[PDB]
């Protein structure tokens, strides 16, 4: 019992920390995304400016 | 080399146009011609010629 219980608590802890990891990753991807949006803007403008 | 402008937010959303003016804007079939159709605008012959 106490084995499964203690390791369970550590498993939920582990889980919340895994969450935090992927939140960091996805925040980096939020700014990645922001830049790519900006690039798209610059390509639209680029397409008009091509002539 | 047509004047493609950006029109919309996605691919193919573009329009091109054409412009053509100069001295030789007189008659023409695809280009102008010699004594007529170019020099009617470039020269406007009546130096002494309508005498």
């Amino acid at each position: 019992m106490r084995g499964q219980i203690r390791g369970l608590e550590m498993a939920s802890k582990n889980s919340q920390d895994g969450i935090s990891l992927i939140q960091t990753a996805e925040g980096a991807l939020t700014e990645t995304h922001a830049i790519l949006q900006r690039v798209r803007e610059l390509v639209v403008q680029a397409g008009n400016t091509g002539t | 080399k047509n004047l493609v402008f950006q029109i919309g937010a996605n691919a193919t959303q573009q329009i091109s146009v054409n412009i053509e003016d100069m001295g030789a804007d007189a008659l023409g079939i695809k280009e102008a011609d010699g004594s007529i159709a170019a020099l009617h605008s470039v020269n406007d012959l009546d130096v002494t010629k309508f005498a």
